């Protein structure tokens, strides 16, 4: 049905009418958001990863400068732990919201 | 001029006499401070957000509004149908200022279906076949607009035209509902900073007002609050509250060039000289509250040093009761009492508070009140006032002035707020302790006790088996678990259902039918399973109980059976949301710590219900006199005796059973329930009452017990 | 007018002497009901010369749209006689606590004359079940309210407080980690809140419409609540009291709500709701509870998700009601020979759906359900809202909801605090009063979509999740697998039908059926449902009664004298008993009576009928009847 | 029932309800008089269906 | 590729005057030929043989009509609706995930 | 009316429908006083009940 | 409050009184059906299904 | 009155014994006070459960990954 | 905005300004990723992106969908009324407008752009029964409506279910060859949806 | 299985297969030591083909 009665205004100009309709969209800043919580996003990932390969033995390819300290546990379980409070640092830090 | 676009919170009060105050009450403190603000926010915009909230999205919502100026010189001029508007262009020739034909005119007159014709051509006329912007884009021309709907948005809607033609297109309360907007404009003024609900666009003059609280939400412009704050903080145009109080704004806490300290920013002097002899002697409904930020430190170390410890943020704790016990900022009182508990005035401040956070990030904490923690807190220190605003109560937790009952869990400091908090003052009637029902009582009032019974019952059991329940629930790891806590979930099941549920049914009257109840149990499922029509709120405290229950040593059971007993009562409980149990609190005590601030003496008042002698005698009783014996049902309190008088007339609604038995067993039933929102703001209750006989020496002898109806009556008394 | 012999007579009357003799005659009748359809209609064809003919009723493939065709006879043969065991012994034994054992040693005795299958059996079975007491039972309001409202169902496996998330305001969402049935109810009713929540049926005008005007009729309640509620919140209703028309009316009500804004309404939604009861033939009096026309309306969510559930899984099980008679042919196929049925039915479903097991789950998967959609979508006027998110104990906030949600909110508070009746019988002396209940009102036929919804739902779980579990014997498990809801149950609020898959060529054991039945009671005990089931080759559902394939008309239900009233005074006016005459005659016509007799006995009722008069308040009297040839025009021929 | 009857004036032999036993259950709630309405009420109730 | 979108049908930029029916489109093809595949379908032997001629000529009538209806819907998918697409993939939460 | 008319596309729906009939009806010469099915008498209906 | 019956019956004595189809239209859009659906519904209207 | 001076001492209910510092007492409470097997549940296991579980409370943490 | 609603700024001197707005492709590409492992990766993901962007689409969008020129065009049709079926009221049962302003088509558009994420398929119970023969009439209008339908889906095997349809009304008179064992011409074409079975 | 049945239980089985446990690593390295030093304190000695 949808395809068999498509019907429109006579004499339409598709130009002024999007432009009319398209204009409340692009108003503010909102629509830039997303590119700061990705870069939040980024940071936070990349951090996680090297505090999580630091207690761990040669883990991925970071630097160990803290290397001469101890740490014997290296269980999956830390590795959880330890991702939970770097998680938890920067939602508290830059006020995150969602997951 | 500087605008503030503001949003209101959770319990904004609304009806106040200047909205200003219901922001924060630290403005009006000075005349050189209130003196810089204008407010706007007038109420015919109200009532039309009220309308239009059902029928637009946020973002076409905020769309609309923000381009509107701040004072509104426009108006909605509403035309008559054509047949009744069509006359008024003959009635005055004049008024035809479009000049439309007298021939049009008066054919419109003889049509049997007068067209819209009259309406056509006439500049800016808006038909029903119009949309909410349309209005508003006209609406920032300033120039009045004509109107074929009530249904519009962004300015005052007045008439056209006399009442005449409308009347009969239209009826006595849409007649009546534009009369302030036929004479609608007041003058808006240019101070150093005008306060306004309408939103703006944020920019180097608009600032957004941040409260760090709960919205409205009731409040139909709530839901613009997210796209609002996102904008506003990607731009840095927050405004914490006591900016404004600067003599200059600027967004931030601690600024240089500002030491802040000052009798204006110390939320603590709350003060009152002024009058205007008012009804509102006081009005009993409105209550300032603080948010406050407090510091707390343990022990020094051996050499006199200190460690950094730790700052808190309480929040909207009473402020007349922080100043009626004289607490002052800068001050480092002591926190532990001889025997290591807290000091009475912060437990009270805990308990009336909605909530506690740590002071930078947004994490609630339940507080610790026990010898837990080592390093435990010796001192504690209030240090500003987030935020200071006066905050509507009228039956906000609570509806009906009957009863309420209230869940906590078991462990709860109840104890000190039902007796401290009035021995403390032990001069003006809070409560009786009689009508106060202790959530023990019950479990208490069978022959062996109720804990008894079921420690009783629970030894049958083998040991190894409760030992493992009880490790289970204190180890939260320890997942469900379920042979050993399911075992004694089922014992305690099988008992309460058993023996708790007839007495506690047996019992109807003692909860409801007295003068005022206050009531405690450890779970609605306690009252619902009994069928007992009483309110229940569901609190909740910000502190954590279980370590206190386990301080608690001389008890039947080793501190074993009671964190059973409290977790039976918790799996007992029903799923919902709890509410913060100081909330209740603020209801029903908040309006009498404000007494001692009161400047005259109070005056009291009851609504005595009368007794025919008849049925007295006819039940046996000895009565002297012929007039009919009354009973004083409840006490009220007012200070303004003309208005209280000007008051008194109503006629309530609701009829009373009284019931007494020969051993002056007395008790009261409300046919239609009470409300508490019914009773006039300000009046002042007793947290609880008891009923009883107005005089009894009339009396000479109880005979049978005695039941009957009657009116109800507010009075005075002397 | 059954034409029975004068022993079955002559037992009924001993039945109602005994019954009489004893006080409390009401309620010594009430104890001993079922003595009669268990001596006959639970026990028929336990023997050995057993045989005769019997339908063959097929069930078409597309057996959601209850299609059955008729295909010849069946011969019947010993092999094929009934399994379960008899009623004898249970009723013999409730006979002696009143020392009538004769009673079932003369039915007994003649019952085991009829050991085939044929005209005279059915008939001889008609004719018993047709002695049970037709007398309407009514007893004092007050007690019925206070006996029957004061159950609480017994959960044997309660939810923990650990298994729900932060609260969202009102509601918590239920943990992924929790299984068992209430994660199969968890998903059932959240899927159904997705599928309604984007659906462009509603937010049609014209659909609008019919839900709007759905909530008005001509009777009504709780006016009184109404108008205190808010008058209380200063909101000044219109009157039309000139306009002689009663203020219950669910009509009236509506008429003053038309102009307010809906949201400010909202407060009175916690308000008292009135009560009846309509009394019964056989059981308890019925309860009849209306809520206020915006009570109702608010309520509407967990309609339309019950109705979706109910259309578009088992398809409704006849609940779309189109025509009754739809289920005569589905019973007397239940019945058949070949098919092995058992009769089911919650004991009291609208007092076990309770808000602190049920409703809470209901309410958290339809919130959640209904987080796929626009926040920012007003629904029948009820805008959307900001609510506080507590799921995050470290990141706590604030986010907008559509209005379908603010709906839940505060639906699931008004569940939560539990309805607030308000009773006022009449025949008792002044003694109204106000208790609060967690009883669903189940007042009409819209309560029926929630618990059909419900009943499936646990029923389904039951069949493919616990009993494969459970059970123990490897039979049971083969015939149990390969068995599923659409084709195996029905039901309709607390009734329900289940029927197993063909036995090829034969009966399963009775002491598998024992050991199925019985993890079924401990099924609906786990969350508090007593199941009441039964096992007797006889398919009861919606009060019709078929034994092998041919339907038995339960008489007894529509005595010839008895009738409702439900006030103290009738309240009616003399030509309605013309009405009732024909409605009386139709009875006799729709159960097969002896047509011949029944029209003698008709016409003469129509006789006394046909004349009647008035009398002024203080002045004239009037007089009337009617020429015998109206009744001919109205249908008694 | 008998005891809580009193005379008609149109039919004397049959009985209704004592105008003094409503009039103190209704005026005096009178217990004794509240239960025999009570009783009285729903035991006709009964007998009219 | 990044900032590319797929698209099930072929497509243009968006037209510069008025916009009108057009008969040429992708959409419009599928429709015509389908229908004249089932016009042939209905003359088949197959159906002679059982359906009465009459409703044959009827059947073949209404399926014409429906061929002849000058619809819009073609000409939007083809140049219109692809704008609204790409506009609208910068305004949603959730940038598009194709394949 | 206002209840069930929530709206207004629905209203003038009914009111257009209406009065086309009654013209059609009376000018058709069909027959005039059909008591036919529609919206605006479904008030009257609930009003009489 | 309609009554469906009522509304068939009309319909079909419209069609077997051959009215033409504006008439359908205005007794269709009487209740609430839109002139699209009211065109769509009226053409179901025959006599042989 | 509010007191405005910190207790010289604090003192336990039953022991008599008065400390300097009330971490010394809470620790006196936290171990000394809860062995007392004399009823027909105090078994010594629970009494280590209760006092680890003494120990390990923390309730004003920022970070929490346990719990998360 | 496509180049629609062209803007500029004015020329003069800005001096301290600071719009921290912007981030590479890697930083979205993560961050999509990111979102796409924080769901349940059921229909539950799926629909509320499919319905956002079609209330979008309904929102702005210059076409209107009427069916009364259509329905206009088909009643005009004259035939004898002396038949026993007229296949015009069987066309007209069908295509029943729901009410809805047709929510499939939005639907089907906005499926597009998560193509990678939901597929939209054709209704199970929108099909022919596989039982019948050609000359039933409501099976043909059927098979017509699927073939047409077909491509605006984004499911993969439309185009072999669509093909099937047919063929399962044919498989009297004109049989063709089915690869794979245990599937016959007969078979409901719905099932046919695996790449190995066409 | 249809298309969508079939990606279902593909999850299904994959989330099996991808999900930690330690289970394997106790088999290989841990559970041997202790059923060594259980066997030398049973009072019956293991019993093994
Ligand atoms: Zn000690």
């Amino acid at each position: 049905v949808a395809m068999l009665c498509g019907q429109t205004e006579t004499n339409l100009i598709p130009s002024h009418h999007y432009g009319k309709a398209f204009a409340p969209l692009f108003a503010s800043n909102a629509m830039f958001t997303r590119n700061q919580r990705a870069v939040i996003t980024r940071e936070a990932f990349v951090c996680a990863r090297s505090a999580v390969a630091q207690c761990q033995d040669a883990g991925f390819l970071v630097p160990r400068p803290l290397d001469a300290l101890r740490q014997f546990d290296v269980t999956s379980a830390a590795a959880a732990e330890i991702m939970h409070a770097v998680n938890d640092a920067f939602k508290t830090a830059f006020d995150l919201d969602g997951a | 001029m500087i605008t503030i676009v503001v949003i209101p919170t959770a319990h904004f009060s609304w009806t106040d006499t200047n909205f200003l105050n219901s922001v924060d009450y630290r403005l009006t403190s000075q005349p050189k401070i209130r003196d810089r603000f204008a407010v706007y926010a007038p109420g015919w915009l109200r009532r039309q957000l009220d309308e239009f909230s059902a029928s637009l999205t946020a973002s076409e919502l905020l769309q609309a509004l923000q381009t509107i100026p701040i004072p509104v010189k426009a108006r909605c001029l509403l035309l008559p149908k054509p047949k009744r508007f069509a006359q008024w262009l003959l009635d005055v020739p004049s008024a035809n200022i479009w000049h439309i034909p007298v021939t049009t005119l008066r054919a419109t007159v003889a049509s049997k279906h007068p067209s819209s014709d009259v309406y056509n051509y006439i500049p800016d006329h808006v038909p029903p076949s119009a949309e909410f912007d349309t209005v508003t884009r006209r609406v920032a021309a300033g120039r009045d607009i004509y109107v074929r709907s009530t249904k519009v948005l962004g300015a005052p809607l007045c008439l056209a035209a006399p009442a005449k033609y409308y009347a009969g297109y239209l009826s006595t309360h849409q007649l009546d509902g534009v009369y302030p907007d036929n004479w609608a404009p007041d003058n808006f003024h240019k101070r150093e900073f005008c306060l306004t609900i309408l939103p703006s666009l944020l920019g180097p003059r608009t600032f957004l007002l941040d409260v760090d609280a709960d919205r409205d939400a009731s409040y139909p412009l709530s839901v613009l609050w997210p796209q609002l704050r996102v904008l506003a903080l990607k731009s840095r145009l927050l405004l914490p509250p006591v900016a404004l109080l600067r003599r200059v704004v600027d967004p931030g806490l601690k600024p240089t060039w500002s030491a802040d300290s000052d009798a204006a920013f110390r939320a603590l002097r709350l003060s009152r000289p002024s009058s205007a002899s008012k009804p509102t002697g006081f009005d009993f409904s409105a209550l300032p509250v603080v948010d406050i930020i407090c510091l707390f430190e343990s022990e020094p170390d051996d050499h006199g040093r200190v460690a950094p410890g730790t700052r808190l943020t309480i929040h909207s704790v009473p402020t007349d009761l922080l100043t009626s016990l004289s607490i002052q900022e800068g001050v480092r009182y002591p926190l532990r009492q001889e025997s290591g508990m807290f000091v009475p005035w912060v437990l009270l401040a805990l308990l009336m508070s909605d909530d506690v956070t740590i002071s930078g990030t947004r994490r609630s904490v339940k507080l610790e009140t026990a010898h837990a923690s080592a390093r435990p807190f010796v001192h504690i220190t209030v240090e500003r006032c987030a935020s200071a605003r006066v905050v509507d109560v009228r039956g906000s937790p609570a509806m009906y002035a009957n009863a309420v009952c209230l869940t906590l869990p078991k462990g709860s400091y109840k104890s000190t707020i039902i007796d401290t908090l009035p021995a403390m003052f032990s001069d003006l009637s809070i409560l009786e302790q009689a009508a106060v029902i202790d959530s023990d009582a019950l479990g208490d009032s069978l022959r062996p006790s109720f804990e008894t019974q079921f420690l009783e019952r629970l030894e049958n059991l083998d040991p190894k088996l409760l030992d493992r329940a009880v490790a289970s629930i204190l180890s939260p790891a320890s997942d469900t678990s379920d042979d050993a806590v399911t075992t004694v979930l089922d014992v305690f099941n099988a008992l309460y259902r058993e023996v708790m549920t007839p007495a506690q049914r047996s019992r109807l009257p003692l909860l409801t039918q007295q003068g005022r109840v206050l009531a405690f149990a450890h779970s609605d499922y306690e009252l619902l399973s009994a069928n007992i029509p009483i309110q229940v709120v569901r609190g909740s405290i910000p502190i954590d109980h279980v370590v206190n229950l386990l301080a608690r040593r001389n008890r039947v059971g080793g501190t074993a059976l009671q964190v059973l007993l409290d977790y039976c009562y918790r799996t007992q409980a029903s799923p919902l949301a709890p509410t913060p149990a100081g909330r209740l609190y603020k209801q029903l005590f908040g309006p009498w710590l404000m007494v001692p601030r009161l400047s005259d003496p109070l005056i009291k008042l009851r609504l005595v219900a009368s007794a025919p002698a008849k049925v007295l005698r006819a039940a046996g009783w000895t009565i002297d006199g012929d007039p009919p014996l009354e009973v004083s049902c409840l006490c009220a309190y007012v200070t303004d005796r003309a208005m209280a008088a000007a008051l008194i007339e109503r006629r309530l609604d609701s009829r009373a059973l009284v019931n007494v038995g020969g051993d002056q067993l007395m008790f009261v039933e409300y046919a239609p329930p009470l409300p508490l929102v019914s009773i006039p703001r300000t009046f002042l209750l007793p947290v609880t009452y008891v009923v009883h006989w107005v005089s009894p020496q009339r009396v000479l002898l109880n005979g049978g017990n005695v039941s009957f109806t009657s009116g109800l009556e507010w009075t005075f008394d002397d | 007018m059954t034409d029975m012999s004068p022993t079955l007579e002559l037992t009924g009357v001993l039945m109602y002497l005994r019954a009489a003799s004893s006080h409390s005659h009401a309620y010594t009748l009430l104890q001993m009901k079922s003595v009669f359809p268990a001596l006959s209609l639970r026990s028929m064809y336990r023997n050995k010369g057993f045989g005769g003919k019997a339908p063959a009723i097929e069930w078409t493939e597309p057996r959601s749209k209850y299609k059955f065709r008729w295909t010849g006879v069946t011969q019947l043969h010993d092999g094929l006689r009934p399994r379960s065991p008899s009623m004898d012994v249970p009723t013999l034994e409730v006979l002696t606590k009143y020392e009538l054992v004769d009673i079932g040693h003369i039915i007994i005795r003649e019952r085991n004359a009829h050991p085939r299958h044929n005209h005279d059996s059915v008939r001889f079975v008609r004719d018993v079940m047709a002695l049970t007491s037709g007398m309407y039972l009514v007893r004092q309001p007050t007690m019925s309210v206070l006996r029957e409202y004061s159950q609480v169902p017994d959960i044997k496996d309660p939810i923990p407080p650990s298994a729900w998330t932060g609260p969202i305001g009102n509601v918590r969402y239920l943990l992924p980690s929790v299984q068992g049935p209430a994660r199969h109810l968890y998903d059932t009713w959240r899927a159904a809140a997705r599928q309604i929540a984007q659906d462009p049926q509603w937010h049609d005008p014209l659909n609008q419409a019919i839900m709007r005007a759905q909530y008005v009729t001509a009777r009504g309640g709780s006016s009184a609540s109404l108008k205190f509620a808010l008058k209380v919140t200063g909101i000044v209703l219109p009157e039309y009291d000139d306009s002689k028309v009663k203020k219950s009316s669910k009509i009236y009500q509506a008429a003053q709500i038309a102009r307010i804004a809906f949201m400010l309404l909202i407060a009175a939604i916690h308000a008292e709701v009135t009560m009846g009861i309509r009394n019964q033939v056989q059981r308890r009096a019925r309860s009849i509870m209306p809520l206020n026309v915006i009570q109702q309306a608010i309520s509407a969510p967990h309609t339309l998700v019950a109705n979706y559930i109910n259309k578009h899984m088992n398809l409704s099980t006849t609940s779309g009601s189109v025509v009754t008679d739809k289920v005569i042919p589905l019973i007397l196929y239940a019945s058949t020979p070949p098919n092995t049925v058992v009769n089911v039915d919650i004991k009291a479903c609208d007092a076990s759906i309770t808000y602190n097991y049920f409703l809470s789950v209901i309410c958290g998967a339809m919130h959640e359900g209904f987080e796929v959609g626009n926040a920012d979508a007003a629904f029948m006027g009820v805008p959307s809202t900001i609510v506080s998110d507590r799921r995050s104990s470290v990141a706590p906030y604030s986010r907008p909801i559509s209005g379908l949600q603010t709906m839940v909110q505060h639906l699931a508070d008004l569940y939560a605090a539990g309805f607030r009746y308000s009773v006022s019988d009449a025949f008792s002396s002044g003694n109204k009063f106000s208790f609060p209940t967690s009883t669903f009102p189940s007042g009409s036929t819209a309560t029926s979509t929630e618990h059909t919804a419900n009943n499936s739902t646990m029923m389904e779980y039951f069949l493919n999740v616990h009993a494969p579990s459970h059970v123990k014997s490897a039979s049971l498990k083969r015939i149990l697998t390969d068995m599923t809801i659409q084709r195996n149950y029905v039901c309709q609020g607390d009734d329900g039908i289940l029927l197993l898959p063909h036995e090829a060529a034969s009966k399963i054991s009775a002491d598998d059926m024992n050991e199925l039945l019985t993890c079924l009671r401990d099924y609906g005990q786990l969350f508090g449902w007593n199941y009441d089931i039964d096992w007797s080759d006889t398919a009861e559902y919606l009060k019709l009664y078929a034994l092998m394939g041919c339907r038995i008309p339960n008489t007894s239900r529509h005595p010839p004298v008895g009738k409702e009233y439900a006030a103290p005074q009738t309240d009616e006016i003399w030509p309605s008993l013309i009405d009732i005459v024909i409605g009386h005659h139709l009875n006799g016509v729709t159960d097969v009576l002896n047509w011949r007799e029944w029209l003698r006995f008709s016409w003469a009722f129509a006789c006394y009928s046909s004349r009647g008069g008035y009398t002024n308040p203080k002045g004239q009297s009037f007089s009337a009847q009617y020429p015998w040839w109206t009744f001919v025009y109205l249908g008694i021929p | 029932i008998g005891p809580l009857l009193t005379s008609l004036h149109t039919i004397p032999d049959y009985g209704f309800l004592h105008p003094a036993i409503e009039n103190d259950a209704t005026t005096l709630r009178a217990e004794r008089a509240r239960c025999a309405s009570t009783f009285y009420k729903i035991a006709s109730s009964q007998a009219r269906q | 590729p990044p900032n590319r979108m797929v698209y099930p049908w072929p497509n243009q930029p968006l037209p510069r005057l008025t916009v009108a029916p057009t008969y040429d489109s992708a959409m419009s093809n599928w429709i015509s030929t389908t229908i004249a595949f089932f016009i042939r379908v209905v003359n088949s032997v197959n159906m002679t043989a059982t359906v009465n001629d009459l409703t044959r000529r009827t059947m073949t009538g209404v399926m014409t009509a429906m061929r002849q209806v000058k619809t819009m819907t073609p000409f939007y998918i083809q140049h219109m609706c692809p704008t609204e697409l790409s506009v609208l993939a910068s305004v949603t939460v959730t940038p598009p995930f194709q394949v | 009316t206002e209840y069930l008319f929530y709206d207004s596309a629905l209203k003038a729906r009914v009111m257009k429908g209406r009065y086309n009939w009654e013209r059609l009806s009376s000018s058709l010469s069909l027959n005039v006083g059909s008591r036919v099915p529609s919206l605006f008498d479904v008030p009257g209906k609930w009003v009489a009940a | 409050g309609l009554d469906v019956e009522a509304v068939d019956a009309t319909l079909l004595r419209l069609k077997i009184l051959g009215a033409p189809p504006e008439a359908f239209i205005a007794v269709l859009n009487g209740i609430g059906m839109s002139d699209s659906e009211a065109h769509q519904i009226a053409g179901r209207i025959s006599l042989a299904n | 009155v509010t007191p405005i001076v910190n207790p010289s001492s604090y003192v336990c209910n039953v022991c008599n014994a008065r400390f300097s510092t009330m971490s010394a007492l809470s620790e006196h409470l936290r171990s000394d006070h809860r062995d007392d097997a004399s009823t027909l549940l105090a078994t010594p296991m629970i009494n280590n459960a209760i006092r680890s579980f003494l120990t390990a409370w923390d309730g004003i943490r920022i970070l929490s990954p346990d719990v998360s | 905005a496509n180049n629609l609603l062209n803007s500029t700024i004015p020329i003069s001197l800005r001096p301290t300004i600071l719009c921290p707005w912007f981030a590479s492709s890697e930083d979205l590409r993560l961050q999509q990723v990111m979102h796409l492992v924080n769901i349940s990766s059921n229909t539950a993901a799926a629909l509320p992106l499919v319905e956002a962007l079609s209330t979008l689409l309904r929102s702005v969008t210059p076409l209107v969908l009427d069916p009364t020129v259509l329905t206009n065009a088909i009643t005009t049709i004259s035939e004898s009324t002396t038949q026993t079926i007229s296949p015009i009221s069987e066309i007209l049962r069908l295509l029943q407008p729901m009410g809805n302003d047709y929510a499939a088509f939005w639907k089907c558009i906005a499926s597009w752009a998560y193509n990678g994420l939901v597929t939209t398929v054709l209704s199970e119970d929108a099909f022919p029964d596989s039982s019948q023969s050609i000359t039933h009439l409501p099976s043909m209008w059927k098979c017509l409506f699927l073939t047409l339908a077909g491509p605006m889906t984004s499911d993969p095997h439309s185009p072999v279910k669509v093909f099937m349809a047919l063929a399962n009304l044919l498989a009297q008179p004109e049989p063709i060859a089915i690869g794979v064992p245990g599937m016959h011409q007969t078979t409901p074409a719905s099932q046919f949806s695996h790449p190995g079975v066409w």
